[PDB]
């Protein structure tokens, strides 16, 4: 039962592993690129 | 799908059906061979365990075995049929095999030289 | 140590572990994300691939059949 | 050790048997020497072919590494079943389906090797083309022989 | 592939064999056929060491790439300009090579075809 | 790094776990045949039970003469050097 | 040298453990331990020992069918990715007497103690070959079995290469 | 030689006016003096030869063998002094006789001008090593090992002696100066067949060519260590130098009488390579070891080229070393345990840690890693036997893989795996022994930074 | 060495799929990518080969550096059946090695992208071997499987590791080590394709479908191998085919081989040679 | 240091540096820094040695060998004349041997200077080993490891014995 | 199926036995009686100075004063030379190339 | 704790 219990409640799937991290890489990069448009237009 | 035993891969000794037919003639020989292994194992541990022995149990087993797999064998040879065509077979076969091979190939080789058809062009180590 | 085994439980996690690891995971899609943006060509395609089929024979130099 | 302990010409009487049996600490039941022709085995035992590998690794050799006992009668080809050499052990597959499934799978892909050079891939584009003279020149070629010309034309 | 599925299993007589072609010549159908330009010399590809493969109709843009970047060192990602030039080139050198084997290809058909013609008397 | 009492508490919570065992009739020194009314079947999946504990395995000529929890600590003691 | 339940009991343990190594998650081989459990169940109260040996016999070819070719394997289990891996580094205690005296400097409460053991091997020594001798019958034992010690005092017989074996982690 | 001779002949004067127990002391200081003397041998010019006088020369092929023989008899003494430690005083110093007297004729040997005395002094070392063997030899069977030793050489060196003889009546000199510029072609004939093969054969059987190699076995596996170092390091050798020499005056003929001893050499080679693999013994697995190498040197000398001339010589030398060195390591083992069985005692790397370095550098070496000088000469061997006909890479390089095989067989064997639980006698590695070893694996390494001074004279 | 790069990719690839031992897939993946490196060779590729060299050599090292992470956690247990439920428990171990998969399987723009996909490309419109260029094509797939296998069964469910838990990857040395290489597996490929001197001309035109042949076969490996993976969750017991046996037993020519060729040797050097 | 004519080298041409970019180059100044770091002190050590060199001038000398007649003026059988006729011949054999590494040394040179251009460019280079390795081919091949000016001698009159009989049916 | 009373007897013993022998291989606390970030820079200083300076020295001053002063010791590829470049050792200057097509 | 490491002789 231990093994179904507390910490190892919940693991994430296999396209919940490989998105680790997409939702800051995704804020940064969305901040980057809006920058970018910026310095380009002006 | 039955197990075919090779010369490289024996036969599990769970599906060996002489494994579970075992008779009251098969328990004795079973004792009997633990029997020898037993006095064997008690006259190793006697001198493995003495504390004043210092050096090499030496084991009659390992020299028969030495002994067998070298100075035993010409005394237990016999000149016949088998061991003659098998002492032909791979004693002068092989020499003869190797002869023909590297000397056809060395006279198409020296043949092409005298001819002028062998390319030597910068061939100056040998 | 500073970690200590636990018995049939989820281990003892530093915030530095976590922290560098979430990061790096980041710092990888980013990466990607920013790299299609300006070289997404070299995953997709550089230049456009022509249908053969649609070359007039007057610019290949194919003569009329009674020629 | 004196020579009544070391190996001897092939036994003959039922008595001599014996006394080979227990010479090798076999039982006169198990013990068999190796057929009388002229190869020279003497009355040493014949045992079974089998590796070391096949022993048991749990009971407590006086060799663990070798997994023999101290005067227990040695194979003759010891030397060859040690466990870093040959293993007999029992496989899960059949020898001699293991040599047809392996010897199958590489014939059938050397074959469509050939049938693939036979029939290769490529591209739908005509040879590429090289500027003077096919690189004449730059190719080592005889600067003092005009090459026949190559010339290549717009489309 | 496409071709590759005509060619074997259909009919070969009308596909181009990439190993011989052109079978025709370069003038057959074509008034005034022009010669192909070559900007660099040999000098210039020899004094920049191209390697032989490179030392093509688009030497000269790869000439223009390879002193860019020798003189925009150690900005690495500069040149892009030069780059596309050379690559550019590349492309329509490669599409002049399919017109080739398109060309080859029509004139197959049309060889048959008169041959159908002829002999259908 | 393993103690006499810590290889003692995880045999005995092993078998607290085990259904077919009452845990408060059980002891040291209960007999997994004589006291608690277990068959050699139940011992099997027993010594299997610490194997996966302990992460080893027991040889079945010495796992079949393990007939007590006492008998499990002595013998995993040993195969560890534990001697406090 | 194995009795018929020996037989059953190691095909039962082999069996559970093939059978957790196609299963690998824990739920699923929960599930299917039950399963073979009851398999086994079944022919338990089998009385006609000839069917209980076909039964057997069956069930061993059973299993040669349905093992896995790569069952798991305890690191340390002989066939271990662990096996025999510290043996390298396992020195016998004899090689202690041929340290150099500043060797031995070094640790003298150690080589202290040591001297204690040889003393309490050397004086011990006699009396385990003589209880061995008059606990033996007279055609040599007949099996691998050793006795304890009888007396207070005794220790018991061929104690010494097991008492003081090396660890298992010895570096 | 004079400087060389007289020295080595004063070794004996001091060896029985020494102290009684300072005769190793000043045997092995003044020995390795004389070795030290040897390198004035190396003023050698690319032309001519060093010719001393009317008796003794010295050229690029005797030059190395020379400075190998003088080094050895030190290592000899240090290899013997254990052993012979119970021996009494006067039987100690006819034994350091024995081997001073055998460096003496080698020195001889293998500097002298005129071949009829090359063949009294390569005959002569037959007296004093055969001593070693059957009078200081362990074994019930070193008196066999004594006669196959004695009749295998001189069933051939009898037929060498007519036809030397033969040479000179009708040449009128066997000055092998004089011979370099009086040959004459050898025409087909079957008189010159058997010329051909009187000439060679003593040679073949010393190298030893396989077929006539079983007497070398039986020798090793007999013979005190000193007796193995010296046969497998040098007297071996004596087959190749005159191999080396003689064939001056053979040609044309060897280009067609060669031809069977180069398919029982290059089949040779693979055989005994083989039978290596299954060795129990390990001085019998050593000695299997050089017959195969010896194989590739036989090969490189009846081909006759400039390359496989220079593979030889290297071949000869960087053998004699790996050789001399295996045999001292398998005895330093005999001390122990006083068995050669090789999977008696394993795991000895766990007790011996530094012994089993020099266990591990002389493996590396007796399978040719490069850029060693054992693998300098395999290597010139291979290349040019490749141009003689392309085939034998097969063989040359099948015989690699066994070699390499069969070398770390014997490394893993003896000193990897589980020690041998009973052999409780495996005392330290002393003083004597790690030194001994070393004064083999280090001028053998040494010699990779100049390998141009055992190429020989073809260089 | 077109068609020796071919079989080798392909057939090391096959015995990756279902191998349990966790070196021994990265180890197989290695056979596998030298393959498609004597692949490149074959179609006249060396500094395509060479570049992948380079960038093989940082994620590869990198995949060995977190398995032995893992294995040093689970107290030298090499087993991924005994892994699972470490997704969590060592974070920077996963995502080292969840970066280190997708540079091997050739996610677009990290380090081992800059390598293959060339790679790929090139064999797809090359003068070429057909069946070559099919094996290959088709090791790429697996090598999404083989990879998915060891994510799934090492990071993701339940623990199935023994319950004294010693996990702990909080060592310095091992999070710089692996963090460099961590740097490396995704910009090392960038910064190299963007420095060196171009040596031959690259062919960038092709249809659509040469162009994106390596990242379609890989998206559908990973998918494929997504059902593989989750049927073994389900309560049905399953017998085993001879592919599965083939690929387990890696084609059986260790099994063979090791044991006629030494057998056959070994017995003639003491029966025959010898004695 | 070495005769530049033996071991030639065509005038080298080094572009001047022409930067189309703004950041610094970092070889530059690291070349500055192995200049001022390195170079400097190496050179004050040199001239130091250098120094006490130009303190003991000696000099040695390259052995000349006069010409002796060769083996084709040598009477049959005698050692003296053979003797010196053979010791020239093996000088000479030497000295052709470093010829053509002399030789080999400028094509394996001119291949590396000439980078990717090396087919065309090392065609003189090339030539001139193709020349002298037949030469030497001539020369000295097949002889044996016992060769000598008797069998060269024997091989060239083979060679001549075929060169005359060609020309006379033509 | 369990131990024999003769067989728990002697593994009790043993065990005891073991344990002790275990327990006095502990090191006593005297034991082993022993025979008799600017630091950080100065550390990676001083490996700078005599692991790359020093062997650098020795290695320029052997190019340079032995192996540079041998022909064809080391041996450069020839600098490329493009359209436009002037040459440093005769002030030559390059031409341009041609004028491109317009593409 | 720390315990006694049985290695062979190193003084040799
Ligand atoms: C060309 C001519 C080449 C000549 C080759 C000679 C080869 C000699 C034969 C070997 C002699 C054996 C020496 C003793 C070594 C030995 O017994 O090792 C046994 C070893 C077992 O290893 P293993 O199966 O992993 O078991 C470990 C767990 N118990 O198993 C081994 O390690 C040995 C396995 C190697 C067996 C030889 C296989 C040769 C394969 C050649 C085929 C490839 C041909 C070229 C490539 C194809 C073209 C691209
Ligand atoms: C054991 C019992 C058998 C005893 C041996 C039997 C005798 C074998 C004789 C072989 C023939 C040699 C011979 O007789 O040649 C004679 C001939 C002399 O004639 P001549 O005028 O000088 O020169 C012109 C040549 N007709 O020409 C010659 O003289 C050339 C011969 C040179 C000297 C030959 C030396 C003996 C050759 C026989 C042994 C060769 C094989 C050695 C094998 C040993 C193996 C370990
Ligand atoms: C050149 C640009 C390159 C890209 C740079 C991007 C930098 C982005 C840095 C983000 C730092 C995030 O840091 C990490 O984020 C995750 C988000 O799940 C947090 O995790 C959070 O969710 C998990 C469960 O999902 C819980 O543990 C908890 O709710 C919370 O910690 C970590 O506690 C935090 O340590
Ligand atoms: C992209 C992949 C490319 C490579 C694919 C290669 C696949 C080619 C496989 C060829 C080898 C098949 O070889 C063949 O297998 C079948 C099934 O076991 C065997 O069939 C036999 O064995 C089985 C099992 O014992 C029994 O049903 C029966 O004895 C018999 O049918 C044949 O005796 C064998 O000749
Ligand atoms: C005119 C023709 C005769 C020429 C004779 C020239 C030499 C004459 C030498 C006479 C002296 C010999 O000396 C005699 O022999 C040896 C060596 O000295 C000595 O005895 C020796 O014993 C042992 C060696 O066996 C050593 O310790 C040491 O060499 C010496 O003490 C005797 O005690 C001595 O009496
Ligand atoms: C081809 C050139 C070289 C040829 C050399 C051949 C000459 C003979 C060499 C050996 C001479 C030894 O002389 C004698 O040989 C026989 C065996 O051969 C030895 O005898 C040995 O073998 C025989 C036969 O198996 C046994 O019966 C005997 O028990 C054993 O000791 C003698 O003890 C030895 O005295
Ligand atoms: C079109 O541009 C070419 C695309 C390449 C298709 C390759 C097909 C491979 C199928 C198996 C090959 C069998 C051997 C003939």
């Amino acid at each position: 039962a231990w093994r179904y219990m507390g910490g190892f409640a919940n693991n994430v799937s296999f396209v919940g592993a490989l998105l680790k991290g997409f939702k800051w890489g995704f804020a940064a990069f969305v901040v980057a690129i809006g920058a970018e448009y910026y310095l380009e237009s002006q | 799908p039955k197990y075919e035993a090779s010369r490289l891969s024996s036969l599990p000794t769970t599906l060996d059906p002489a494994e579970y037919d075992i008779s009251s003639e098969t328990r004795k020989a079973q004792a009997e061979r633990l029997a020898i292994r037993s006095r064997l194992k008690r006259e190793y541990q006697l001198q493995y365990y003495d504390p004043s022995r210092r050096g090499v149990i030496e084991d009659p087993a390992l020299v028969r075995w030495t002994y067998a797999r070298s100075a035993n064998i010409y005394p237990n040879f016999r000149p016949n049929t088998k061991t003659s065509l098998l002492g032909a077979l791979f004693g002068i076969g092989p020499l003869v095999f190797w002869y023909y091979v590297f000397k056809t190939d060395r006279d198409r080789k020296e043949k092409l030289i005298q001819e002028g058809k062998l390319d030597r062009t910068f061939n100056i180590s040998y | 140590a500073h970690i200590e085994p636990r018995y049939r439980q989820f281990p003892q996690l530093t915030r530095s572990q976590v922290i560098q690891a979430e990061f790096f995971s980041a710092t990888m899609w980013f990466w990607i994300l920013w790299r299609f943006w300006h070289d997404s060509d070299a995953v997709l395609g550089h230049f456009p691939y022509p249908d053969p089929s649609q070359w007039t024979d007057e610019e290949l130099g194919i003569p009329p059949d009674d020629e | 050790i004196t020579k009544d302990m070391l190996p001897g010409p092939y036994p003959k009487t039922p008595e001599e048997r014996a006394a080979a049996a227990k010479k090798y600490n076999m039982r006169v039941e198990d013990y068999e020497p190796y057929p009388d022709d002229g190869t020279g085995y003497g009355d040493y035992p014949k045992l079974p072919d089998r590796s070391q590998q096949e022993r048991d690794p749990w009971y407590d050799w006086d060799h663990p590494d070798l997994r023999l006992n101290w005067g227990e009668p040695m194979h003759w080809d010891l030397d060859m079943y040690i466990r870093n050499r040959v293993d007999t052990s029992p496989t899960p597959v059949n020898w001699n389906l293991m040599c047809k499934h392996l010897f199958g799978f590489v014939a059938f892909m050397l074959f469509m090797f050939w049938v693939g050079e036979t029939y290769p891939a490529y591209q739908p584009v005509g040879p590429k083309q090289y500027p003077y003279n096919n690189l004449y020149l730059e190719r080592g070629g005889d600067p003092n022989k005009e090459p026949e010309p190559v010339v290549h034309y717009e489309i | 592939g496409a071709h590759l599925a005509r060619r074997y299993l259909g009919d070969a007589s009308v596909e181009p064999d990439p190993l011989r072609m052109p079978t025709f010549p370069p003038d057959y159908g074509f008034p005034e056929r022009k010669e192909r330009e070559m900007v660099a010399t040999q000098q210039e590809m020899n004094d920049a060491q191209l390697v032989l493969q490179q030392r093509d109709y688009c030497a000269h843009y790869l000439i223009r790439f390879l002193k860019c970047k020798r003189d925009s060192f150690p900005n690495f990602l500069a040149c892009k300009h030069e780059r596309h030039d050379w690559d550019y080139c590349e492309h329509l050198d490669y599409v002049k090579r399919m017109k080739e084997f398109e060309r080859e290809r029509r004139l197959l058909q049309r060889k048959k075809r008169r041959e159908q013609r002829e002999a259908d008397m | 790094p393993l103690t006499l009492e810590g290889i003692k508490d995880r045999v005995l919570y092993v078998l607290k776990l085990y259904d077919k065992i009452d845990p408060e009739k059980l002891s040291v020194n209960s007999h997994f045949m004589k006291d608690l009314g277990l068959d050699s079947l139940d011992q099997v999946e027993i010594i299997m039970a610490m194997e996966d504990e302990f992460g080893f395995e027991i040889p079945d000529i010495d796992a079949e003469k393990l007939m007590c929890p006492q008998e499990i600590v002595d013998y995993i003691a040993d195969k560890k050097d534990v001697y406090e | 040298y194995l009795t018929h339940q020996q037989k059953v009991l190691r095909l039962y343990k082999r069996a559970l453990r093939h059978l957790e190594s196609w299963c690998i998650h824990r739920d699923k081989y929960r599930y299917f331990a039950c399963l073979l459990r009851a398999r086994f169940d079944e022919h338990k109260n089998e009385k006609d020992m000839v069917k209980a040996t076909q039964l057997l016999r069956e069930a061993e070819e059973e299993f040669w069918h349905g093992q896995h070719p790569q069952p798991y394997i305890f690191p340390e289990s002989p066939g271990g990715t662990s096996y025999e891996r510290y043996e390298c580094y396992k020195v016998p205690e004899w090689c202690l007497d041929d340290w150099h005296p500043s060797e031995k400097a070094m640790y003298p409460d150690y080589f202290a103690k040591r001297e204690q053991w040889k003393k309490l091997r050397r004086e011990s020594w006699e009396r385990e070959v003589k209880q061995l001798q008059e606990e033996t019958p007279v055609g040599g034992p007949r099996t691998e079995a050793l006795p304890p010690a009888r007396k207070q005092g005794d220790l018991p017989p061929l104690w010494w290469h097991i008492v003081t074996r090396p660890r298992e982690r010895p570096m | 030689m004079l400087k060389y001779i007289i020295p080595t002949i004063m070794l004996m004067p001091l060896t029985w006016l020494s102290k009684n127990n300072m005769i190793w002391v000043n045997s092995t200081a003044h020995s390795l003096l004389i070795s030290f003397t040897s390198l004035l041998l190396m003023n050698q010019f690319g032309d001519n030869s060093l010719n001393f006088s009317l008796l003794f020369f010295s050229d690029s092929l005797s030059t190395p063998l020379l400075i190998l023989t003088m080094w050895l008899l030190p290592l000899m003494l240090m290899a013997s002094q254990h052993h012979l430690s119970k021996e009494n005083l006067t039987r100690k110093k006819l034994f350091i006789t024995m081997l001073i007297s055998l460096q003496l004729f080698l020195i001889m040997t293998f500097t002298a001008m005129e071949l009829i005395l090359f063949y009294i002094l390569f005959e002569a070392t037959l007296v004093p090593t055969l001593i070693i063997i059957t009078r200081w030899g362990n074994q019930t069977e070193r008196l066999n090992a004594g006669l196959y030793f004695l009749f295998y050489t001189l069933a051939g060196s009898l037929p060498l002696l007519v036809a030397l003889i033969y040479i000179q009546n009708t040449v009128g000199s066997l000055n092998f100066l004089m011979l370099q510029y009086w040959v004459q072609p050898v025409h087909n004939s079957w008189s010159n067949v058997f010329m051909w093969l009187a000439c060679m054969m003593a040679f073949m059987v010393k190298m030893p060519l396989y077929g006539l190699h079983l007497w070398l076995p039986k020798a090793h596996v007999e013979a005190p260590i000193a007796g193995s170092m010296v046969l497998a390091a040098v007297l071996l050798k004596l087959g190749g130098y005159g191999m080396l020499r003689i064939t001056l005056i053979l040609n044309p003929m060897t280009d067609f009488m060669a031809y069977p001893f180069i398919m029982l050499s290059l089949w040779g080679m693979i055989m005994t390579s083989s039978i290596c693999l299954r060795q129990t013994d390990l001085k019998s697995l050593i000695a299997y070891s050089s017959v195969s190498h010896m194989a590739l040197v036989i090969v490189a000398i009846l081909i006759q080229t400039p390359w496989s001339y220079m593979g030889a010589t290297a071949l000869m030398i960087a053998h004699g070393l790996t050789s001399s060195m295996l045999f001292c390591l398998a005895n330093s083992n005999y001390e122990r345990i006083h068995s050669r069985t090789m999977i008696l005692a394993r795991g000895l790397q766990t007790l011996l840690p530094l012994m089993a370095t020099w266990w591990l550098l002389a493996s590396l070496t007796n399978l040719a890693l490069p850029p060693t000088i054992n693998l300098i000469g395999e290597l010139f061997v291979v290349m040019s036997t490749f141009s003689w006909s392309n085939i034998t890479i097969i063989l040359m390089g099948v015989n690699m893989v066994i070699t390499a095989l069969y070398s770390l067989y014997m490394l893993i064997m003896t000193q990897r795996g589980k020690y041998t639980y009973h052999i409780n006698n495996i005392s330290p590695s002393f003083t004597r022994e790690n030194a001994l070893m070393s004064l083999h694996i280090l001028p053998l390494l040494l010699l990779t930074l100049n390998p141009k001074i055992i190429l020989g004279p073809l260089y | 060495t077109l068609c020796l790069g071919a079989i080798t990719t392909l057939f090391t690839a096959m015995c990756a799929l279902t191998q349990n031992d966790i070196k021994k897939i990265i180890a197989f993946s290695t056979s596998s990518q030298l393959g498609l490196m004597m692949v490149t060779i074959g179609i006249n590729q060396p500094y395509l080969a060479f570049l992948h060299i380079c960038t093989h050599a940082f994620f590869k090292a990198m995949l060995f550096m977190c398995s032995g992470s893992i294995i040093h956690s689970l107290n030298d247990e090499q087993d991924i059946r005994k892994m699972g439920g470490l997704f969590k428990a060592m974070p920077f171990t996963t995502t080292a090695l969840i970066v280190g998969s997708l540079a091997l399987t050739g996610m677009p723009f990290l380090t081992g992208f800059y390598s293959k996909d060339l790679i790929i490309e090139a064999a797809n419109t090359s003068y070429t071997n057909a069946w070559a260029l099919l094996m290959t094509l088709i090791a790429t797939s697996f090598t999404a499987i083989y990879s998915t296998r060891i994510i799934f069964f090492a990071l993701l469910g339940q623990p199935r590791f023994p319950t004294l838990v010693n996990i702990n990857e909080n060592n310095p040395l091992l999070i710089n080590s692996i963090k460099r290489l961590l740097i490396g597996s995704l910009f090392a490929g960038y910064i190299i394709s963007n420095n060196i001197p171009p040596t031959t001309i690259p062919q960038m035109t092709m249809p659509y479908y040469l162009k994106t042949t390596a990242l379609i076969v890989t998206i559908l490996g990973f998918i494929l191998a997504l059902e593989i993976s989750n049927m073994t969750k389900n309560l049905k017991y399953h017998y085993p085919s001879n592919a599965f046996k083939f690929s387990t037993l890696l084609g059986y020519f260790p099994t063979i081989m090791h044991r006629l060729a030494p057998y056959m040797n070994l017995s003639m050097s003491q029966k025959s040679a010898s004695s | 240091s070495w005769d530049k004519d033996v071991y030639p080298e065509p005038p080298r041409r080094t572009p001047a540096p022409s930067p189309q970019t703004s950041l610094p180059n970092p070889i530059t100044y690291l070349t500055k820094a192995f200049d001022l770091l390195v170079d400097r002190p190496v050179t004050l050590v040199r001239e130091f040695i250098e120094r006490q060199h130009a303190k003991n001038k000696y000099y040695y000398y390259h052995r000349e060998f006069r010409r002796v007649p060769d083996i084709t003026e040598c009477q049959e059988k005698d050692v003296l004349c053979m003797f010196e006729a053979e010791m020239q011949w093996r000088r000479d054999y030497k000295v052709d041997q470093e010829i053509v590494n002399i030789i080999q040394e400028r094509l394996k040179a001119c291949q590396q200077r000439e980078g990717e251009s090396h087919r065309q460019n090392c065609a003189k280079e090339l030539e001139q080993f193709t020349q002298v390795v037949k030469a030497y081919q001539d020369r000295y091949h097949d002889l044996g490891a016992h060769y000598s000016a008797r069998k060269c001698l024997a091989k060239q009159k083979q060679r001549m014995l075929a060169e005359r009989k060609a020309a006379k049916e033509a | 199926s369990g131990y024999t009373p003769e067989e728990k007897l002697r593994l009790q013993q043993l065990r005891e036995l073991r344990r002790r022998w275990l327990k006095d291989q502990e090191l006593s606390p005297r034991e082993p009686v022993l025979p008799p970030v600017i630091y950080k820079t100065y550390r990676h200083s001083i490996f700078a100075f005599t692991h790359v300076l020093i062997p650098v020295w020795i290695i320029h001053y052997y190019l340079k004063y032995h192996v540079t002063t041998k022909p064809y010791t080391i041996v450069e590829k020839k600098p490329r030379i493009f359209p436009g470049d002037t040459i440093l050792e005769t002030g030559e200057v390059i031409p341009p190339m041609k004028e491109f097509p317009d593409q | 704790k720390r315990l006694f490491i049985i290695k062979p002789s190193g003084f040799y």
